[PDB]
């Protein structure tokens, strides 16, 4: 019989979760940049 | 109870001072038919959002 507690979810520092973190970080940086562009544009538009 | 009450008193005093400073800075602009200086409008929020 198995000698472990049979838990499978890996650590957030594992290779798979490192890849997921990197991809999510890239997409989040893109989204934050787009938010900043929209905010700057709308503030300039409202200041007129 | 004493510490909580003192903290609430201090935070209320600071908020009142900010509101009073805002009112004192933006009071002369409602006594003229002039503009509100959007530079100051951005930092100092006022009731007229778009009008005047």
């Amino acid at each position: 019989a198995a000698s472990h507690s049979n838990v499978v979810f890996p650590d957030m520092s594992g290779t798979a979760l490192s890849w997921v973190q990197k991809i999510s970080g890239g997409l989040g940086a893109f989204a934050i940049g787009a938010i900043l562009v929209l905010v700057v544009v709308t503030c300039i538009g409202l200041r007129r | 109870v004493g510490m909580s009450l003192l903290a609430l008193i201090s935070i209320f005093a600071s908020c009142y001072m900010l509101v009073a400073a805002r009112s004192k800075c933006l009071t002369p602009y409602a006594l003229t038919p002039g503009a509100a200086v959007p530079w100051t409008l951005g930092i100092l929020c006022c009731a007229p959002r778009a009008h005047a």
